[PDB]
């Protein structure tokens, strides 16, 4: 019944960085509970009653609020802080969660090591032809990626998976599997893999025959 | 510790009802409080229910209120969590949680490891696993990264290790994508120039639905 | 102090104060009237130190709140049994139960110590 | 201790128990519960004496009911504002008013605190 | 100290109405109840009412619901019980006390003078009163027994001392006996021969009701 | 609702004897009262919360329950503890109390002091003529007088009055006045007063002309 809203949706945050995120709910609450989670993990207690901080969690975090804004804010960002918070209140039911702010990291950005291959005789055994390329330790995270064929282009196969904040560098990566038949495979001879970014004034490309 | 242990991952057929449990450890499992809540999207968080263990009396979100049953046996000192009329918009990952009122609205001060459930009527079927290694070998760099693909396999949860899990460092594993009932996912290793062709590298893989365990020697070409 | 029970018992008609509210600044009155109660009889505790007296306000609270706890369940029981049929008209408690027992679910909720609504019953 | 809160409640349907007995004997659990749980909190007060240990469990029992003394007339009021009409039916309230303060009046009889049967009204 | 004083004693006309009062001293007023309890015959007990000061709710016997009328004034920490269409039957002795509730049933710390309350329509008449002396003088014993008779007055309190109460030992002061709206009265005093017929005795009376206080000096005869 | 039956309605006790009062009662009991009450005087608080001694009071008192059966008792009869004691209880209202127990001092026989007195001078001029006969200190109570005239009797008149327990010796006092009119006052000329004392074989007797 209670709708909680979070901004900014996403954010970012270099070392050091003053973090403030909200939770603009449509009625009042007392208290408040703030809960951090990060990738593959279960959310762990954060900030129970308001303002009491939990067993292990550093001083820099200090969340407050006053009826339909409580915000939670950090002295100074750290690597470990880069996570996804969340707000959460049971004043009334049903108890509510809000839409969710994740905290990335700032690196100065960074360059994609760009990796392409070709299918695999097992595969061609299978009757299938799959190309990947990768695209490592780049930043910030806004890259596009374009596949293109003796100078043709198709975008029937073109799949793509991302990641998030690399734990050792903050750093992202990218895959593109491009699915194709046997028989059209072997039509073509160059295939190559197009990736456009910041630092780039060149696009990074790769490619075979 | 005080440790909440769930069940693995169950793959439904659609218009299924399944029963997953949460035990407890280490504190009183019967003068706490087990709450269930749902993740869709691994973004929005639901809150479905609670049960009393000494007492035994459930609380439902109005959103649950017949679609999800909790039961409990003390014996076991474990909590669950019964489900009815499974749908699409009945797949996602389920936490159980502790908890004890002391006036001030309630909060979790323990979670479980999660235990995610997936409904489809799809099969499961083993991974087909291939390897992927430079072919033109143009990229005389340092560092020449080695990939690992894996495709057609159902459900999702599959683990990929390189050589048996030593080679930690500059590894990258992306997210499966879903396309017809099938999901493929691939993963990359960078190391320098001078260790992989002398180094025997290997890539592992596993599928426990299917109970499937495979590795694949990388060979250059 | 018989004052100070009355006015936080009167902020729920006026201010439409929250019940969890109203319930949870009682039991400091009380906490804060033994310790404060205590403190006019007994010479050794008045001397026994400040990180002494603070914790007593806390034991009491928290007992307080767990007896509460286990003491809900026989009260809707005992409730239900004093007024439940035939010591009320059944035609009668065919309107009772069911507010009798809404309130007694909306406590279920605060203290979030369901109790089944079976008690009311026929 | 959760259940010798239980056991207490549970004697007013079994054994008819009176009700001044029922609430006589609670007051004991937990004035001797947070009595056995500071014993177990903190080292200075469990060496602090005899005298200095039993007197605690007077001077909360004193409190416990003093407070629910100055705390009734307030609950008659909150009780019957819950149950007014509009907040009921008035054709309901018609039976509701007089058996929750003939059991009301029950209750001043007890801690021989009256209140007059006003607060329910129309 | 504590101490509750009330009112003295009421004649009050048959079938009109009586406002008593008992105030208090020593403690808070306000944090005790006051109870009222009335004696028949000075033997039989019984409970009429109580009030709590600061709520000022009343709590009547079904007996006196209507006979009695309790209120109070914390100002002067004063308690008043008032009473309607006074009969013979209500005409007794009535006492104020004290109580505080602390979980046993309750008991009575402290009582007041008490009010002794008389339904008469007969008249406010003073005393008459005659000394009784030892008439044949006939037995010279060492100890010689005289008296004072007092007659014919109403209402029933009157006080008898000897010499203004220095006389205090060997004295008898008989309870009066009414007849036809008329108390009688008798007392006596027993003393060495050897001192009366030189050493003055008197007897000293009063009846506040008519406001009559006279002595009379003994004689031989 | 609940009638407090005591008993014995009087008693006696020599100072030492071991004294017990019954309350008998139509229902049970958890807690009782007891309270003393001495002539002229307002009941006192003596034993509160059933066996719980008042500011003020002996060891000697120990009163006791039974449910149903609640007993005061004594170990040593004394003098100051002559009164009458009252039993009293709170468990349901209304409250009652016991029909009462007397309690009085078990002293040696004694013989009364007879004294007899005519009429005076003034009471006589007002047209009245009364005649007064005092027995005082005597014991035990019962005992009965009787009035003659010149060997006949008036029962037209006799006005007795009794006492209580002399606070100092235990003992007792009567007075009988015989009220007559003027006339028949000196109508007769033998006026006498006879006690019928219960260890005096000899009636105690006085009389004038
Ligand atoms: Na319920
Ligand atoms: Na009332």
């Amino acid at each position: 019944q209670i709708v909680l809203t979070q901004s900014p949706a996403i954010m970012s945050a270099s070392p050091g960085e003053k973090v403030t995120m909200t939770c603009s709910a449509s009625s009042s609450v007392s208290y408040i509970h703030w809960y951090q989670q990060k990738s593959g993990t279960s959310p762990k207690r954060w900030i129970y009653d308001t303002s009491k901080l939990a067993s292990g969690v550093p001083a820099r975090f200090s969340g407050s609020g006053s009826g339909t804004s409580y915000s939670l804010t950090i002295s100074s960002m750290e690597a470990e802080d880069a996570a996804t918070y969340y707000c959460q209140q049971w004043i009334s039911y049903p108890a509510t969660f809000g839409a969710g702010t994740k905290l990335e990291l700032k690196r100065a950005d960074a360059a994609p090591t760009v990796s392409i291959f070709p299918p695999s005789s097992e595969q061609l055994t299978s009757g299938g032809a799959s190309v990947v390329c990768f695209l490592n330790n780049f930043y910030p995270k806004d890259i596009n990626v374009k596949w293109k064929i003796d100078g043709s282009e198709r975008q029937n196969g073109v799949l793509n998976s991302w990641t998030d904040q690399d734990s050792k560098d903050s750093t992202y990566s990218m895959s593109s599997t491009l699915t194709l038949t046997k028989d059209e495979y072997e039509r073509h001879n160059s295939y190559t893999c197009e990736a456009t970014h910041k630092t780039s004034t060149s696009p990074i490309v790769k490619s075979f025959n | 510790e005080i440790q909440l242990q769930q069940s693995g991952p169950e793959l439904v057929k659609p218009g299924a009802s399944v029963k997953v449990s949460c035990k407890a450890s280490g504190y009183s499992f019967t003068d706490y409080n087990m709450y269930w809540v749902k993740q869709s999207h691994g973004k929005s968080l639901e809150w479905i229910g609670y049960i009393d263990p000494y007492n035994g009396g459930t609380r439902y979100n109005q959103k649950f209120r017949d679609k999800a049953t909790l039961t409990v046996d003390k014996s076991s000192s474990t909590a669950f969590m019964h489900l009815n009329s499974l749908t699409s918009e009945d797949s996602a990952v389920y936490y159980c949680a502790r908890g004890y009122y002391y006036g001030n609205p309630l909060h979790f001060d323990v979670w479980g490891a999660g235990t995610t459930v997936t409904v489809s009527s799809a099969k499961t079927t083993p991974p087909s696993v291939y390897p992927l290694a430079p072919g033109s070998a143009a990229q005389t760099n340092s560092m020449v990264t080695l990939g690992c693909l894996v495709k057609g396999y159902f459900p999702e949860p599959v683990t990929v290790t390189w050589n048996s899990g030593s080679l930690s460092s500059g590894v990258h594993t992306f997210p499966a994508v879903l396309q017809s009932d099938l999901y493929t996912l691939s993963s990359s290793v960078t190391v320098p120039s001078s260790t992989w062709p002398s180094e025997t590298v290997t890539c592992n893989v596993a599928h426990p639905a299917s109970s499937t365990k495979v590795d694949k020697k990388i060979v250059p070409r | 102090f018989s004052e100070r029970i009355g006015n936080s018992l009167s902020s729920f008609l006026s201010e439409s104060a929250s019940l969890e509210v109203i319930g949870n600044e009682l039991a400091d009155n009380i906490a804060n009237e033994i310790v404060s109660s205590l403190q006019k009889d007994s010479a050794s505790f008045l001397q026994s130190g400040f990180d002494v007296k603070t914790q007593l306000k806390a034991t009491a609270k928290k007992v307080l709140v767990e007896a509460l706890k286990a003491a809900l369940e026989p009260t809707e029981k005992i409730v239900a049994s004093t007024i439940k049929p035939p010591r009320v008209s059944e035609d009668a408690y065919f309107l009772l139960g069911p507010v009798v027992k809404t309130l007694f679910n909306k406590v279920e909720d605060v203290l979030h110590k369901p109790i089944p609504d079976t008690i009311w019953e026929y």
